[PDB]
């Protein structure tokens, strides 16, 4: 029941602002390094910013004079103001408790940043009808978003072996595209009904869609 | 007679940063020249007053303030830093008076397994005010339940070794300090350069 | 001042395994590095810190050694779940902390040929002017798979993108999507549309179909 939880990415215009938090449980930030350290899709962790408990903060070359790191004390909660964005600040922030000797031992779930001039759309959901002996596929097609990241989840998490999500491909108009598939039995077509529910919070869109034969 | 800087600058043992020794120095003549000119300093940063003058000067207190940290710690002995150091260790007033030496001390100061001798304070709540002197080995609360003296989870010995070895990075090698605070009070000045004896 | 060094960029090996993985420092440090454990979609998860003392919750399988600038982690008999990219990093006790730039560990495991499903659009995708077929790859090992789109026997090049999942942390596969796109229009002028398949796990090509209409 130590846990960080991350709260304000999302999609950006280059050179605004965007204020990240961390809601933390299980230790007192205002008594901890904290750090902010950052990864861009597919690359390394690079770190950011780092607080003390006495108040100093200290900055990565690649962002002083536009991030800015803080706290509340009474929230328990850990900030990293960001603005004149560019393109390459993109990426997924992570906040972290930092016993520097002891190194970072507990993570924030991460939080996508993303830095773009395209505007936001949300997804269209398709079905994948199964076809029908032994084991059959089915799932749902997630067409033509922006941006990053959407949930897909199968009867409201009740169901989980056989799922692959497979992960977003950007197409040729910019917007972003994937499927979800899941294998059953193929006697359970008649038995079980089968639902993906698709969430996409930069658009607000949630989205059910029962597939059927 | 003169000043005691050889006591000072050529001790066999430095202090832990973390508890700093601190030599009063009155009633004496000071031969500054001795330092300045010395070149087996690699840090000679004076705040307030000017090096080759002060063999001229005199003052009522002088304080000798001396320890070891990491080379590429040194910069943080210096009026308005911040860091593990400056904040938690040992910290310059803005209007300091006086002058920084440090010098390379690898081949008193390592040893091949590391030497585990010389320590900093790495947990603490708040940073220290200037010449404050935190000797404390209270176990650090980092979370909402209090330890008792136990070393566990969110319960930290605030204390951390450098673990000096001759391998180190030059910037992670251990570095002698030395402090020199002139204090200029509203008294007899006890503490002059050669030239004003 | 201090660059970290991984090596190899890439690792394959087999359950029951041994595993090392080096980092060198540009200059000494000592015995101030930890790793971590990053799997996808996942923060990074602290294994070692003091380059050999073990975190914690960690199983004893991960060890790490080394001083100055050279250190290595060791798994000692790989799980399927070790299935990560694992970082280093500098413990350095003033502010520029910096990592090493990742290993991929992957796990090797016996050929598993896919099992491969065609889907047509949907008749609701249609009445919005365009046309996704989805070929599906499911629980194949190695990843290198080709796959082909023929439309009423003609090989479609440059209207397909394909997707790849991350190796499974269970039983080490990989699943594949391929999706051919077209319009509407261009979909209503074809019969038969085909998903070929080529794969070492195959003794001669999988080809699933439809008939548009059936
Ligand atoms: C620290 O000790 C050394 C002893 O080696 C002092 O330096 C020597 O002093 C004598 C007498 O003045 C000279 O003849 C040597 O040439 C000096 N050797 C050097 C400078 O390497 C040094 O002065 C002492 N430091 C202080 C502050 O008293």
């Amino acid at each position: 029941e130590v846990q960080l939880v991350e709260s304000g990415g999302g999609l950006i215009q280059p050179g605004g602002s965007l204020r990240l938090s961390c809601a933390a449980s299980g230790f007192i930030v205002s008594r901890n390094y904290m750090n902010w350290v950052r990864q861009a899709p597919g690359k390394g962790l690079e770190w950011v910013a780092l607080i003390y408990s006495g108040g100093s903060t200290f900055y990565a070359d690649s962002v002083k004079g536009r991030f800015t790191i803080s706290r509340d004390n009474s929230k328990n909660t850990l900030y990293l103001q960001m603005n004149s964005l560019r393109a390459e600040d993109t990426a997924v922030y992570y906040c972290a408790r930092d016993l520097v000797v002891y190194g970072l031992d507990y993570w924030g779930q991460g939080t996508l940043v993303t830095v773009s001039s395209a505007s936001t759309k949300g997804p269209s959901v398709f079905p994948l009808a199964p076809s029908s002996g032994g084991t059959a596929a089915l799932g749902c097609l997630v067409k033509d978003y922006f941006p990053e990241p959407v949930t897909v989840s199968w009867n409201s998490g009740a169901l989980t072996s056989g799922v692959h999500t497979f992960p977003a491909v950007l197409q040729s108009s910019g917007l972003y595209s994937l499927s979800s598939v899941v294998t059953v039995p193929s006697s359970s077509l008649g038995t079980q009904t089968y639902i993906c529910n698709v969430n996409h919070k930069p658009s607000n869109t949630k989205v059910d869609k029962r597939v059927e034969p | 007679n003169l000043c005691p800087f050889g006591e000072v600058f050529n001790a066999t043992r430095f202090a832990s940063v973390y508890a700093w020794n601190r030599k009063r120095i009155s009633n004496c003549v000071a031969d500054y020249s001795v330092l300045y000119n010395s070149a087996s300093f690699s840090t000679f940063k004076c705040y307030g007053v000017s090096p080759t003058k002060l063999n001229d000067l005199c003052f009522t207190n002088v304080y000798a303030d001396s320890f070891v940290i990491r080379g590429d710690e040194v910069r943080q002995i210096a009026p308005g830093q911040t860091g593990k150091i400056a904040d938690y260790n040992y910290k310059l007033p803005d209007d300091f008076t006086g002058c920084v030496i440090a010098w390379n001390s690898n081949n008193l100061d390592s040893k091949v397994g590391g030497n585990y001798n010389y320590l900093y304070r790495l947990f603490r709540k708040s940073n220290l005010k200037p010449f404050e002197r935190d000797i404390s080995t209270e176990i650090y609360q980092a979370g909402s339940t209090p330890c008792n003296g136990v070393e566990g989870f969110n319960c930290y010995f605030p204390l951390q070794s450098y673990g000096f070895q001759p391998t180190n990075g030059v910037g992670y090698q251990p570095y002698r300090v030395v402090v020199l605070s002139f204090e200029l009070l509203h008294a007899p000045a006890t503490v002059c350069g050669p030239k004003k004896s | 001042a201090i660059q970290l060094t991984q090596s190899p960029s890439s690792l394959s090996a087999s359950v029951g395994d041994r595993v090392t993985i080096t980092c060198r420092a540009s200059q000494g440090i000592s015995s101030h590095l930890a790793w971590y454990q990053q799997k996808p979609g996942k923060a990074p998860k602290l294994l070692i810190f003091a380059a050999s003392t073990l975190q914690s919750g960690v199983p004893s399988r991960f060890s790490g050694s080394g001083s100055g600038t050279d250190f290595t982690l060791t798994i000692s008999s790989l799980q399927p779940e070790d299935f990560a990219t694992y970082y280093c990093q500098h413990l350095n006790s003033n502010p520029p902390i910096t990592f090493g730039q990742g290993t991929r560990l992957e796990i090797k495991r016996t050929v598993a040929a896919p099992s491969v499903f065609i889907f047509p659009p949907s008749d609701e995708q249609l009445k919005s002017g365009t046309a996704s077929v989805v070929c599906l790859l499911n629980n194949f090992y190695p990843r290198e798979a080709k796959v082909q789109w023929k439309v009423d026997n003609a090989l479609q090049s440059g209207n397909s993108q394909e997707s790849v999942t991350e190796q499974d942390s269970k039983d080490s596969t990989y699943s594949l999507s391929s999706t051919l796109t077209l319009s509407k229009a261009d979909y209503e002028k074809h019969k038969v549309y085909a998903c070929e398949v080529t794969h070492q796990g195959l003794s001669s090509p999988v080809t699933k179909s439809f008939n548009r209409g059936e």
